[PDB]
RNA sequence: GGUGAAAUUCUUGGAUUUAUUGAAGACUAACUACUGCGAAAGCAUUUGCCAAGGACGUUUUCAUUAAUCAAGAACGAAAGUUAGGGGAUCGAAGAUGAUCAGAUACCGUCGUAGUCUUAACCAUAAACUAUGCCGACUAGGGAUCGGGUGGUGUUUUUUUAAUGACCCACUCGGCACCUUACGAGAAAUCAAAGUCUUUGGGUUCUGGGGGGAGUAUGGUCGCAAGGCUGAAACUUAAAGGAAUU
C-alpha cells in the first residue's frame, strides 16, 4: 500500500525545511542507508557507519569509502589511472 | 645600429648514411658565448628536406623526411631520423571521387628501442574491363585489408632498428607486400605508406649514432 | 506550391544529413544541399610559369596544382558562383558542363 | 505579425493572466 | 566456452560444490579438476592448490567471483569453489583447460 | 571526531626492536582492513602506499603530501581531497603538483605522499537541513557557532555596529594594513560581486 | 649548387607574410610584410604591395646569404577560407623574378578532420 | 587585426609570424554519391566485447497463429530545467566600436548561460514525402545497393586450377531517376494522387467558410517553461488553392 508519492524515507521532515532541500537530502539519505555488494566474500552486506567507513556483515572487512556511497565516482576514476600508470612501469 | 648579421655564426648540415648525398646546405645559430653558447640552447632542430633531393630521381617526389639535429662536432652537425611525411597535392591528388579510401595504422617498437606509428593509405581500382562507373568495396574487404595491412606492418617495424626500418621504406618494399596479399581481396591501386610520426626514443648513446657517419 | 520533385537537393530514403558550412557566409546548410565544387588550379599562374622554370632548379620538375572543395550555401551560391537561375523546364537538367 | 512572434505573444499573455489570477486564489 | 562445457559437466557428469567436500574429494584422489572463484581468498586458495598437487589434481582459476560460478555450475545460490568428480560427454578435463 | 575522513591504523615492525610500531594514516577510499601498505622509494604504485613523488610518473594521484621531505604529511588530508603530480625536474630533483585549491606548488622530489584520494567525499553535498545538524558538527571542532553579525551589535561591539537601521556604513573591504580591530568585512579584498563567468584557474 | 632556405609566404587576405628562414626553421630572417609597404589599412594585402614587399625581401636574403630558397604557401586556413589570397601569386613571382632560385615548393594551408564550429552562427554573416 | 570602408582591440609585454614541445575539450574533414541502415528521432576514425535486424537461400518447422487499431505504453532533433563533472570551440544575454534621422539589430570586439558528459526531467519541430497501414490489379526504360542461380565470359600464373575482383543474362527484395499515360486531377502535377456518378477489398485517423483562437474554462501531466484535452458570445463576404496575362 503506497504510502507516500513522493517523500519517501525524508517524509520524516514533515513539512519544514523546502522541498529542495529534502530532494537532496532522500538522495544522498537513500545512498547512505542502502546494502552493497562486499568485493571481497561476495555477499551484499557492506553498511556504513560513520561517513567514509563501510563495513561488511560476515566477514567483517572495512573498506574506506565515501562519504555517503562506496565508491565515489572520483575515486573510481582515479583507481584506473592508477591502474594505467603502474602498468605503464612493468612494461 | 646593431646588425646581428655581423654577429652571427654559421653552420652546415649533414645527413645520416641511408640516402645518397649527405651534405644538406646552412644555418645561422650566435656566437658560442659561455653561459649561453652556440652549442647546447639550440642544434636539437630538424630540417624538412625531400628525399628525392635526398636521393636524386623524382620517382621520389613525395615523402619529406625530417631530420633530428642531435650531434654536433667542428662545424659539422650530423642529424639522424625524426619522421616522415606525404606532400600535401600528393595525398589531395590520390584522393578521387568514386572510389574507396582505406587508412589503417598501428603503434609499434624495435629493437633500437624507437617507438612509431606508421600509417597506410590505399585507394580501390577498376579492373581493367569494368563497366560499373565507381567500383566500391564491400566494409569486409575494407576491415580484412586493415587487418593485413596491420598484418604487414607490425612485422617490418621490430624488424631491428628503424635506420633498417629507413632502408625498408626507401625502396617501397613494404607497399607491394600490402599489394601481394591485398589482390586476393580488392584491386587497390595506389598504396603507400604516406606516414610515419616518432614519439618516444631511447637514451642518447653517443656509440650508436656514429654507426651511420664517416 | 512546390517547384521541386528534389525540394532542394538529393535526400531521399535517409531522413537527415550532417550540415557543413559554407565557405563564404559560414551559412550552416546540408551537405546533401550544399552546392560544391572542387578547386584545382596550379600554385603558378597565366605568366609566372615561364618565371618559374626560368630561375629555378630541377627542370620544370612537378608543376604541382592544390586542390580543395567548396560549400556554398544557396544565398552565396547564387550570389557569385554557379546557378544564377534556369527557366522552369532549363531547371530540370542536371548536365554539369 | 510573424505567427511564431504571435505564438510568443499570447503566451506572455497567458504568463500574465496566470500570474494576475493567482493573486485571488 | 569454459562456461559452455562446465554448463554440459552439470548436465551430464558428477561434482560437488562448496569447500569442504571438495578436500574430502580431494583426499580420496576423486577430483579431476577443480574451479576456484577469483574472490576466493587466498589461504583458501593456497590450501586448495596445496592439496590439489598432493592429489596431483589440476586446477583452473576461474576468472569470476563466486557469484558469477554458481551462476556456471547453474545454480542459485553462491559457490566459492567446485570439483568435477566425473566429466560427462564433455572434455574440459582434456582440452586447453 | 571533528574530521571529515576516516582514519587508517597501520601496524609496523620496529627494524631495530622487536616490538610492533602503530602509526595513524588518513584512511585514503579504497584502502581496506587487512591491507599490506608498502612505505618506502622502492615501493609499487598502488592506492594505499607511501612513496617519493619522485618515483611516480606524472599524472599519479597521492594524498597527505608533505612540504618539505619528512614533515609527515601537510596538503591534500581533508575528506575527497589530493593532489596531481604534474612534471618532474630530475636535476635539483623537484616535482611540481597542483594542491586542491587550484595553486601549484613545486616541492622536493623526496616529499612522500599516499596513492589515491582521501576517503569520505562528498560530505559537504549534503545539506545540513537544521540549526542542530550544525550544532552538532561545531560541538566537536571549536566553539565557533553561532554567529552574530557586526551589523546587528552596538558600536562598541563591531566596526560595523550601530546606526538606527543594520547597514554597514562604509566599504566592507578592508586592507591589508589595517589593525587589530579593524579587520571586519572582507580582508583585502581585490575583487568582490557574484562570481559570473568560469572559475578554476588556467 | 646554390645556398638554400625557407619562404614560408602566408599570404591570406588584408595582408600577406613572406619571410626567410632557415632550413631548420629556428633560425629566421628578413620578415618585412604587406601591410608594411603601403599606409591604407585596405591596400594591406594587394599584390602590388606584397610586390613591394618582395622586394624588400628578397634584398636581405642575399644581403645575408642565401641564393636559392623554397617556398611553402599558406592562406589563413583552421576553421577559415582554406584559400590562397590575392598577394601570393605577387609575391612568389615578385622573388623568382628577383634573381632566386625555386625549388619543390608546396602549401602547409592547415586543414582539420573538420571541428571547432566556425564562428558566425548557423544563419551566416549575412550582409 | 578585422571589414564595403573604418574603428573599438593587440603590440619592450618582442606582438603578427617562426621553431621545437606540451596540455584541454570538441569534432570526425578530403573518400561522401540522386550511396547504405534504423520504427521514427537519427546514424560516417580504429579495434575488442555485447546482444539485435532485413533482404535472400530453403523438397526444414508450426498451421490461421493474422490485418488495422479508441484506452494504454516504448522511443522521441534542437532548445530548455534539476544535480555533479566539463567548460577548447562557437556563442541567446549583457557591454561595446561603428553605421543610421534613429539602429535596442544587421557588421566588428569582449563574452555570461549554453554548446560536451553522467543521473534525472521535458515530449515539442516545416519531427515533411506537408501524401496512414495491410492486400490485389493496371506500362515501358536504362543505372544502382543486397541476396541468389546460370558460365568450354574477361583478368590475376604457379603448371593448370581454387580463389578474388571484373563482364554478360535472369530472378527476388531496397533507395531513386528517365520516358510515356491507358488513367487521375481545379490545376501544378501524379505508377499512384490510377483501377469513383460504370460511385463498395480490410481497417485506423482528421476536416466541414474566414476571424474570434488553439484564446476562455474545467480536467490532467510537468520543478519550471510549458504538453494534452479544448468551447463560446460576437464579428464577418470572403479568406483560400492552382494556373494565365
Ligand atoms: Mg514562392
Ligand atoms: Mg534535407
Ligand atoms: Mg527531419
Ligand atoms: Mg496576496
Ligand atoms: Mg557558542
Ligand atoms: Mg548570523
Ligand atoms: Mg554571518
Ligand atoms: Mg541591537
Ligand atoms: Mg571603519
Ligand atoms: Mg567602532
Ligand atoms: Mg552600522
Ligand atoms: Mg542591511
Ligand atoms: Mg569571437
Ligand atoms: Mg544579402
Ligand atoms: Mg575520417
Ligand atoms: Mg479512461
Ligand atoms: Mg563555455
Ligand atoms: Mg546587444
Ligand atoms: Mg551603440
Ligand atoms: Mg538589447
Ligand atoms: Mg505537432
Ligand atoms: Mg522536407
Ligand atoms: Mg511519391
Ligand atoms: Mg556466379
Ligand atoms: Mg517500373
Ligand atoms: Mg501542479
Ligand atoms: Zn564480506
Ligand atoms: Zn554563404
Amino acid at each position: 500500500a503506497k504510502r507516500t508519492k513522493k517523500v519517501g524515507i525524508t517524509g520524516k521532515y514533515g513539512v519544514r525545511y523546502g522541498s529542495s532541500l529534502r530532494r537532496q537530502v532522500k538522495k544522498l539519505e537513500i545512498q547512505q542507508h542502502a546494502r552493497y555488494d562486499c568485493s571481497f566474500c561476495g555477499k551484499k552486506t557492506v553498511k556504513r557507519g560513520a561517513a567514509g567507513i563501510w563495513t561488511c556483515s560476515c566477514c567483517k572487512k572495512t573498506v574506506a569509502g565515501g562519504a555517503y556511497t562506496v565508491s565515489t565516482a572520483a575515486a573510481a576514476t582515479v583507481r584506473s589511472t592508477i591502474r594505467r600508470l603502474r602498468e605503464m612501469v612493468e612494461a | 645600429v646593431v646588425d646581428p648579421f655581423t654577429r652571427k655564426e654559421w653552420f652546415d648540415i649533414k645527413a645520416p648514411s641511408t640516402f645518397e648525398n649527405r651534405n644538406v646546405g646552412k644555418t645561422l645559430v650566435n656566437k658560442s658565448t659561455g653561459l649561453k653558447s652556440a652549442s647546447d640552447a639550440l642544434k636539437g632542430r630538424v630540417v624538412e628536406v625531400c628525399l628525392a633531393d635526398l636521393q636524386g630521381s623524382e620517382d621520389h617526389s613525395f615523402r619529406k623526411i625530417k631530420l633530428r639535429v642531435d650531434e654536433v662536432q667542428g662545424k659539422n652537425l650530423l642529424t639522424n631520423f625524426h619522421g616522415m611525411d606525404f606532400t600535401t597535392d600528393k595525398l589531395r591528388s590520390m584522393v578521387r571521387k568514386w572510389q574507396t579510401l582505406i587508412e589503417a595504422n598501428v603503434t609499434v617498437k624495435t629493437s633500437d628501442d624507437y617507438v612509431l606509428r606508421i600509417f597506410a593509405i590505399a585507394f580501390t581500382r577498376k579492373q581493367a574491363n569494368q563497366v560499373k562507373r565507381h567500383s566500391y568495396a564491400q566494409s569486409s574487404h575494407i576491415r580484412a585489408i586493415r587487418k593485413v595491412i596491420s598484418e604487414i606492418l607490425t612485422k617490418e617495424v621490430q624488424g631491428s632498428t628503424l635506420a633498417q626500418l629507413t632502408s625498408k621504406l626507401i625502396p617501397e618494399v613494404i607497399n607491394k607486400e600490402i599489394e601481394n596479399a591485398t589482390k586476393d581481396i580488392f584491386p587497390l591501386q595506389n598504396i603507400h605508406v604516406r606516414k610515419v610520426k616518432l614519439l618516444k626514443q631511447p637514451k642518447f648513446d653517443v656509440g650508436a649514432l656514429m654507426a651511420l657517419h664517416g | 506550391p512546390k517547384k521541386r520533385a528534389s525540394n532542394g537537393r538529393n535526400k531521399k530514403g535517409r531522413g537527415h544529413v550532417k550540415p557543413v558550412r559554407c565557405v563564404n557566409c559560414s551559412k550552416s546548410i546540408p551537405k546533401d544541399k550544399a552546392i560544391k565544387r572542387m578547386a584545382i588550379r596550379n600554385i603558378v599562374e597565366a605568366a609566372a610559369v615561364r618565371d618559374l622554370s626560368e630561375a629555378s632548379v630541377y627542370p620544370e620538375y612537378a608543376l604541382p596544382k592544390t586542390y580543395n572543395k567548396l560549400h556554398y550555401c544557396v544565398s552565396c551560391a547564387i550570389h557569385a558562383r554557379i546557378v544564377r537561375v534556369r527557366s522552369r523546364e532549363d531547371r530540370k537538367n542536371r548536365a554539369p558542363p | 505579425m510573424r505567427a511564431k512572434w504571435r505564438k510568443k505573444r499570447t503566451r506572455r499573455l497567458k504568463r500574465k493572466r496566470r500570474k494576475v489570477r493567482a493573486r485571488s486564489k | 566456452s569454459i562456461n559452455q562445457k562446465l554448463a554440459l559437466v552439470i548436465k551430464s557428469g558428477k561434482y560437488t560444490l562448496g569447500y569442504k567436500s571438495t578436500v574430502k574429494s580431494l583426499r580420496q584422489g576423486k577430483s579431476k579438476l577443480i574451479i576456484i572463484a577469483a574472490n576466493t581468498p587466498v589461504l583458501r586458495k593456497s590450501e586448495l592448490e596445496y592439496y590439489a598437487m598432493l592429489s596431483k589434481t589440476k586446477v583452473y582459476y576461474f576468472q569470476g567471483g563466486n557469484n558469477e560460478l554458481g551462476t556456471a555450475v547453474g545454480k542459485l545460490f553462491r559457490v566459492g569453489v567446485v570439483s568435477i568428480l566425473e566429466a560427462g560427454d564433455s572434455d574440459i578435463l582434456t582440452t586447453l583447460a | 571526531s571533528g574530521r571529515g575522513a576516516p582514519l587508517a591504523k597501520v601496524v609496523f615492525r620496529d627494524p631495530y626492536k622487536y616490538r610492533l610500531r602503530e602509526e595513524i594514516f588518513i584512511a585514503n577510499e579504497g584502502v581496506h582492513t587487512g591491507q599490506f601498505i608498502y612505505a618506502g622509494k622502492k615501493a609499487s604504485l598502488n592506492v594505499g602506499n607511501v612513496l617519493p613523488l619522485g618515483s611516480v610518473p606524472e599524472g599519479t594521484i597521492v594524498s597527505n603530501v608533505e612540504e618539505k621531505p619528512g614533515d609527515r604529511g601537510a596538503l591534500a588530508r581533508a575528506s575527497g581531497n589530493y593532489v596531481i603530480i604534474i612534471g618532474h625536474n630530475p636535476d635539483e630533483n623537484k616535482t611540481r603538483v597542483r594542491l586542491p585549491s587550484g595553486a601549484k606548488k613545486v616541492i622536493s622530489s623526496d616529499a612522500r605522499g599516499v596513492i589515491g584520494v582521501i576517503a569520505g567525499g562528498g560530505r559537504v553535498d549534503k545539506p545540513l537541513l537544521k540549526a542542530g545538524r550544525a550544532f552538532h558538527k561545531y560541538r566537536l571542532k571549536r566553539n565557533s557557532w553561532p554567529k552574530t553579525r557586526g551589523v546587528a551589535m552596538n558600536p562598541v561591539d563591531h566596526p560595523h555596529g550601530g546606526g538606527n537601521h543594520q547597514h554597514i556604513g562604509k566599504a566592507s573591504t578592508i586592507s591589508r594594513g589595517a589593525v587589530s580591530g579593524q579587520k571586519a568585512g572582507l580582508i583585502a579584498a581585490r575583487r568582490t560581486g557574484l562570481l559570473r563567468g568560469s572559475q578554476k584557474t588556467q | 649548387s646554390q645556398v638554400f632556405g625557407v619562404a614560408r609566404i602566408y599570404a591570406s587576405f588584408n595582408d600577406t607574410f613572406v619571410h626567410v628562414t632557415d632550413l631548420s626553421g629556428k633560425e629566421t630572417i628578413a620578415r618585412v610584410t604587406g601591410g608594411m609597404k603601403v599606409k591604407a589599412d585596405r591596400d594591406e594585402s594587394s599584390p602590388y604591395a606584397a610586390m613591394l614587399a618582395a622586394q624588400d625581401v628578397a634584398a636581405k636574403c642575399k644581403e645575408v646569404g642565401i641564393t636559392a630558397v623554397h617556398v611553402k604557401i599558406r592562406a589563413t586556413g583552421g576553421t577559415r577560407t582554406k584559400t590562397p589570397g590575392p598577394g601570393g601569386q605577387a609575391a612568389l613571382r615578385a622573388l623568382a623574378r628577383s634573381g632566386l632560385r625555386i625549388g619543390r615548393i608546396e602549401d602547409v594551408t592547415p586543414v582539420p578532420s573538420d571541428s571547432t564550429r566556425k564562428k558566425g552562427g548557423r544563419r551566416g554573416r549575412r550582409l
